[PDB]
């Protein structure tokens, strides 16, 4: 996985032209999700918390990198 | 290496003791007392919030401290509910454990006689026990009267409850209501294979809906309906009742009538608590946020695993808004308030206004329709117009007046119904003044609050009084009740 | 392959140009910064339309003929609204900041017919980074000169809104250039050369896009642009504001602000002009602070593969990918973006014109009620006084949404909120007038108003000479027939001599 | 934990019982739902104020 | 190989702007903006247990 997607984006910022919008491929939402109930199984052990909601991030939004607080928090100009 | 994650997520799965057709909640609370810890929390009802909470005050009266009354009340909701049963008692909402012990305190059903005057379809909302009575009378349940089934109930047992919602054998969650499935049928949907966050929102979609009754011509006599086929916004409820419906006044054949008001003589419709058609497609229904994941939030209180809150409450009674901030957890809990009270406080002054001029289109239809000078030429034509009207103005304002949120759950409808709904009333009261040459605008001059007032006070019981019933002028176009000692005081037969 | 940790502090990129500390001009940016001043010539951009708004500027009131003169979406009644008011000669939909001053040179709210424009100098103040040169010139004094005084002092190309009004030339630092902004600043004790980064993303923009007014002879500097912000930023706000300062002697409504007399009803009325800034402000993303910035200078990785601020400022709806929202709002579809943006905006642009019908009859029953020949009311001129106070109430909660140019969609709530109190206080008016004539001139108020007061769909200063034409509405009959006279001005082109 | 899910120091001195899920309380007793330790404040208070 | 634990705890240290005798409780809001919003809260006075 790691050298898969290592050449990938190696790739995409030497002969890719990435656009103005970076988002996560399927593969990477459902990486990334199996990720939260490895270390989060107990807080959800006894709720059907998987079967409402595709991913937690649905409910949990700002751990997908803060999306909701305005651009100056996280960005500037190249 | 290994890990050391020996446990392992996994949806539960559930096999109680309880039979397939077990509805008292009691028999739940061995089987999951987490859950039922969390249901008893309903019986709270001491905590207002800024405009909701749950004690029961009445609705319309904004002169009487709590629990009487509160400083945000509906002044007019007598007045313009004249001669329908709402102008008797009409309380603010409270817990679920609740339904059955406030069903049979309320004025709205006649405790004065053997007979309540309201059908049987008055219990479709209020106990899993409907689904005994449907299987033993079928079709013939709906119109029975209400009061048949008064002393056949266990007000704690066997109110809303677990069953509602739940397989008592595997708690799957479940839809149990006749006339929500009946539009999913309709919609060619299966109730029993529905998406989980659809079904987070139809649990709550069986009773937090408006309803109508048939009339003995529509279909089977007082079944209930959802009048939903042309859309879920207030506009298309209104078209639904043009076209559905058994009315035979001049100007109003085979339209939808709850009643007729007797001083403006229109034909009405009555909205009753639009949650899930408003919800639908407000800012978080359109974006998949459900009644679940703000009234059923997650709280970690079995030491730190979740459990699914089953206190169905304002989101408001915590200070920490911690439903809230999952979503927004970039966000203060007192941010998110003042975000909710944003639209709250603007919804419900709009409110305020579009049921006065509503007040002053039923006092001017009255007006011109007792007018004794010249009229128009068009008179016959333009009063069956103006009470077009009165009746889309009403039914506009009714549809956000009796909705929980006070615009919350779709603030740009509800404003918007609010605005239209102005529109519609002051258009009755333009096609009565030009129904009489203007002949009536003298009697419509003051503020409408001196020429019509409020009506505070009306019950069955003062109704009896011959006296009361001269203390206000609207009170000249209902009947002196026959005097009758009250038969019903809860489940007990007086003697 | 790769080393030291990520800083946490956000540093902005700092420049230092060979530009001199006072350059106002566009070109001299074009050098050293060629990615943002290609974004800033895409202003030029006149062509494409959205649901609502758009880049054609097509004019506002007119639904009757097509783009580019008229629109499926305009108001209709907007000429009768601003009766003796120069907005009722010309007043188009905005565009692209590098038109500003040839849009400017080309409108006929101000006098072309005529040595004088009739407008102060003050209306260079949002169309020119030479506003800097021009106050240094002449102080207090500059702002009630005449506005045609400067028409021939300025490159239409290189002097219109562009870098110099919010950067610093010689560190490219945002800034904030505005004379009105940094008054209101200072009275709220802050520091303009020291504010917040997340800020100056929307008070860049604050410079310009604001409801604003100028000050009467008796009012301080004379002809001055002031933001009438001390009560607060909501229509209610403003209208009290103005309610406490002016300079009116009209008995009814002593010391209160008025732009005109509208000549039909004779109500002083307010004029709103494009409030965005105090609509975001509180609004459901500028509560949030999501900024002007945010949305309308979207980071863009066009060259190379390094991102800048976008500077073409104009609608997100443009972008069928959405790009700008989706930068948070990542799990929206921009099908369902758009949706969400027509929810709001369908509903404000119809209460809207619901909101002006109203206005427009609370005007007629107005002029009825002052002209009417039977018997009145005992209480009549108490009556009146009333009247006009909610027809001057109402029109400004009306222009208030229909100025400000997101169509409801910067503030929900607000707008929709605005337009339905704006239709009670025009009713009211309708109700007391009727009132102070007992009723007498109902008959005359019994229609669609559409029959009864048509809209006004041709109107401008060369119609106005003609005689003939005057005759052609009956609210013309307020105006004067204006002097025969040829055309001074073509754009900055004298065509008569001085 | 209210600046995002940071702690900071409540500085809202007010009744503990405010709180419907009485965090003050449930790190101490984890163990314990915010229904019981509310009835277990009510038990001493009752018999205090008779 | 390396922790990824980069940020370590340590007791907050303060220095402020602020002199030794201020006392005015609106100097403190533009340094503690949190702590501030939470001592608002005090002007809630509607709700009993
Ligand atoms: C030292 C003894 C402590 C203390 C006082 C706490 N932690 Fe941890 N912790 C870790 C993870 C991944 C979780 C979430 C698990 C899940 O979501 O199911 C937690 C949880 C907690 C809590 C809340 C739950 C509770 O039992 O009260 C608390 C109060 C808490 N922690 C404090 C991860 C780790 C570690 C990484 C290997 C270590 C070491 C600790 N925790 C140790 C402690
Ligand atoms: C997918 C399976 C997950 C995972 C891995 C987690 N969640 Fe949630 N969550 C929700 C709510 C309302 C709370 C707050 C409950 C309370 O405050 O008492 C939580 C809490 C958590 C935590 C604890 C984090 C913390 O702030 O201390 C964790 C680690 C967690 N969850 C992980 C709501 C939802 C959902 C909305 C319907 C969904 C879906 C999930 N959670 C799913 C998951
Ligand atoms: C799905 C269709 C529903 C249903 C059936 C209900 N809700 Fe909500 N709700 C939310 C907020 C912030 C309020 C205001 C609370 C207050 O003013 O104190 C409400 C209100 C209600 C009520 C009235 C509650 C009361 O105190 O009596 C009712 C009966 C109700 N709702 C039912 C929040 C949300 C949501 C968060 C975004 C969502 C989703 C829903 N509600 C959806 C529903
Ligand atoms: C801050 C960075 C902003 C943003 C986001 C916008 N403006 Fe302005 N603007 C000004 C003038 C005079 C016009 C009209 C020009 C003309 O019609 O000739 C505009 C127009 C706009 C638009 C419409 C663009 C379109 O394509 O339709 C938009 C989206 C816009 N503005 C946003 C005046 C000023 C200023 C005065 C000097 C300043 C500063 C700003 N605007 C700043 C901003
Ligand atoms: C900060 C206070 C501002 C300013 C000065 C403006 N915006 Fe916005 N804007 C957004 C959207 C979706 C629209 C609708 C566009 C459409 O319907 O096609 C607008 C509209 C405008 C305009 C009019 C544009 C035109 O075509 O003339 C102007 C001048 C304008 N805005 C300026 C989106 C957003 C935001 C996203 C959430 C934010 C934040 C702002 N706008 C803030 C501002
Ligand atoms: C004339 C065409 C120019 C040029 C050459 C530049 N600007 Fe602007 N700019 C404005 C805002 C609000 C920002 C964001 C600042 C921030 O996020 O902190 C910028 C950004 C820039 C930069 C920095 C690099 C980048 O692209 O982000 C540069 C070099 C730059 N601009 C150059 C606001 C405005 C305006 C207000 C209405 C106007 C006019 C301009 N910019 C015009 C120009
Ligand atoms: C008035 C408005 C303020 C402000 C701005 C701050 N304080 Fe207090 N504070 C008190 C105590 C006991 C603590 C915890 C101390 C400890 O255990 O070390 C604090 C904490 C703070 C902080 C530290 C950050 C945090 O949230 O922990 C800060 C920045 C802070 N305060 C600012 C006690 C009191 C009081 C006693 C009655 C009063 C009054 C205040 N604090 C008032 C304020
Ligand atoms: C928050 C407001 C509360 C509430 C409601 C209670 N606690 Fe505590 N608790 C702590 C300790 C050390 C003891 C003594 C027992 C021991 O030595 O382990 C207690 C005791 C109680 C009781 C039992 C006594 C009684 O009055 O019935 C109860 C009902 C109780 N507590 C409720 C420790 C802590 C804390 C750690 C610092 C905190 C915080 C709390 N307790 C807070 C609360
Ligand atoms: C778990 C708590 C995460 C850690 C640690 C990091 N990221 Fe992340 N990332 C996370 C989520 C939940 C998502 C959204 C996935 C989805 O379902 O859409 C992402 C996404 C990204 C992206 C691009 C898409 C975006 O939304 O911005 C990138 C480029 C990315 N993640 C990279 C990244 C890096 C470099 C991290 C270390 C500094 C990192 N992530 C940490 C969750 C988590
Ligand atoms: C019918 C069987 C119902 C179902 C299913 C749901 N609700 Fe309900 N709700 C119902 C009634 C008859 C009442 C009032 C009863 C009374 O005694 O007054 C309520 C009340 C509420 C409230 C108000 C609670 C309060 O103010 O404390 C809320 C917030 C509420 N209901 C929400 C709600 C939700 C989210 C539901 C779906 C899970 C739901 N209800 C289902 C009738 C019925
Ligand atoms: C009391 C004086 C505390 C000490 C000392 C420490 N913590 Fe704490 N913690 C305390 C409270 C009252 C809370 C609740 C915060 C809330 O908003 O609910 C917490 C919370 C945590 C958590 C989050 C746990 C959860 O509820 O999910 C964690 C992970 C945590 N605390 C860890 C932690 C550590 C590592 C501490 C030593 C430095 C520590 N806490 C001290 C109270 C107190
Ligand atoms: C996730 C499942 C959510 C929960 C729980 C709550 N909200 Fe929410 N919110 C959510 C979405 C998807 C949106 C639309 C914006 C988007 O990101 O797509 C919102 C929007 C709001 C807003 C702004 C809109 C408004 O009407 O003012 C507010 C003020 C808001 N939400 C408040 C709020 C409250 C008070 C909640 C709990 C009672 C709540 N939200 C729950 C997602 C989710
Ligand atoms: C800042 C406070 C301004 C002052 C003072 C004046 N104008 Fe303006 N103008 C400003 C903005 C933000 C916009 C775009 C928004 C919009 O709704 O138009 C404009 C637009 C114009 C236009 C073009 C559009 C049109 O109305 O046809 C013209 C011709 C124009 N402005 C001229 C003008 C005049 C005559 C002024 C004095 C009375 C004046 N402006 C003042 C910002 C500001
Ligand atoms: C109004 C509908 C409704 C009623 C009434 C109701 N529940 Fe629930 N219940 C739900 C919903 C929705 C969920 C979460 C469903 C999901 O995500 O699968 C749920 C979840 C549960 C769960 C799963 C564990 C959890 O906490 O999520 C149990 C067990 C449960 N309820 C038991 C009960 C009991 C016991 C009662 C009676 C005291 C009851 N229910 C009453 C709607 C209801
Ligand atoms: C050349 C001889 C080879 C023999 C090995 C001797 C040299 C290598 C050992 C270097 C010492 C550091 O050892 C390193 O300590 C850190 C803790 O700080 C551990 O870090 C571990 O705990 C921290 C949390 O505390 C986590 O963030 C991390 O994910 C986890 O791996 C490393 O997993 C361990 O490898
Ligand atoms: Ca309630
Ligand atoms: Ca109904
Ligand atoms: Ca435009």
């Amino acid at each position: 996985f790691k050298a898969i997607a290592g050449a990938r984006d190696v790739y995409m910022n030497t002969l890719g032209h990435p656009g103005d919008l970076i988002l996560a491929g399927m593969e990477t939402k459902e990486v990334v999700n199996a990720n939260c109930k490895a270390c989060h199984t107990m807080t959800n052990v006894e709720v059907a918390s998987m079967e409402a909601k595709k991913y937690c991030t649905d409910c949990h939004r700002n751990v997908q990198h803060m999306r909701m607080k305005p651009i100056s928090t996280r960005e500037v100009a190249d | 290496g290994c890990s050391d994650v020996s446990t392992e997520l996994k949806t539960p799965v559930y096999k109680t003791k309880l039979t397939a057709e077990e509805i008292r909640n009691s028999a739940f609370k061995p089987e999951f007392p987490k859950q039922y810890a969390s249901y008893e929390r309903n019986d709270e009802t001491t905590v207002m919030t800024e405009y909701k909470g749950s004690v029961p005050f009445n609705k319309n009266d904004n002169v009487n401290p709590l629990p009487e009354g509160y400083r945000h009340a509906q002044p007019y909701l007598k007045n313009l509910w004249l001669g329908y049963p709402f102008m008797y008692e009409y309380r603010e909402a409270r817990g679920h454990t609740y339904a059955i012990q406030d069903f049979l305190h309320i004025d709205r059903i006649n405790r004065y006689a053997e007979k309540g005057g309201l059908p049987a379809t008055c219990w479709n909302c209020k106990t899993p026990k409907m689904m005994e009575w449907v299987k033993e009378s079928g079709d013939g349940f709906w119109a029975k009267d209400v009061n048949e089934f008064r002393d056949k109930i266990d007000m704690k047992d066997h109110t809303i409850g677990c069953a509602t919602c739940h397989d008592p054998q595997t708690m799957e969650l479940r839809i149990t209501s006749v006339p929500l499935t009946d539009y999913l049928v309709s919609q060619g949907k299966d109730p029993k294979k529905l998406p989980r966050n659809e079904m987070r929102a139809l649990v709550c979609g069986q009773c937090h809906v408006e309803y109508y009754f048939n009339g003995p011509t529509m279909g089977v006599n007082k079944k209930p309906v959802f009048p939903w086929a042309e859309g879920f916004d207030p506009a298309d409820m209104y078209r639904y009742y043009d076209k559905h419906g058994d009315l035979q006044v001049k100007g109003f054949e085979g339209k939808f009538a709850d009643w007729t008001h007797p001083a403006s003589k229109t034909p009405m419709i009555k909205a009753q608590h639009p949650e899930y058609e408003t919800w639908i497609n407000g800012t978080h229904g359109a974006a998949g946020v459900t009644c679940a994941d703000c009234h059923m939030s997650y709280t970690r209180s079995d030491d730190k695993k979740k459990i699914s809150s089953h206190w169905w409450t304002s989101p408001m009674k915590d200070p920490e808004m911690r439903a809230c901030r999952q979503c927004h957890s970039d966000k203060t809990p007192d941010y998110l308030k003042s975000r909710v009270l944003f639209t709250q406080k603007r919804t419900f002054d709009l409110l305020l206004a579009a049921q006065e001029v509503s007040v002053k289109a039923h006092e001017a239809v009255r007006l011109a329709n007792e007018y004794q000078g010249a009229k128009a030429a068009g008179y016959d034509d333009l009063m069956i117009q103006a009470r077009e009207m009165v009746r889309k103005g009403q039914f506009f304002w009714d549809y956000v007046s009796a909705e929980n949120s006070v615009g919350f759950h779709n603030p740009a409808k509800a404003l918007d119904t609010l605005a239209q709904s102005q529109q519609f009333s002051q258009k009755a009261i333009d096609l009565a003044m030009e129904a009489t040459q203007y002949g009536i605008g003298k009697d419509l001059s003051g503020d409408i609050k001196t020429i019509v007032p409020p009506i505070l006070k009306m019950n069955r019981k003062l109704q009896q009084d011959p006296e009361f019933m001269k203390t206000h002028k609207w009170f000249q176009y209902l009947p002196v009740l026959p005097k009758a000692d009250q038969v019903w005081d809860g489940q007990k037969r007086l003697v």
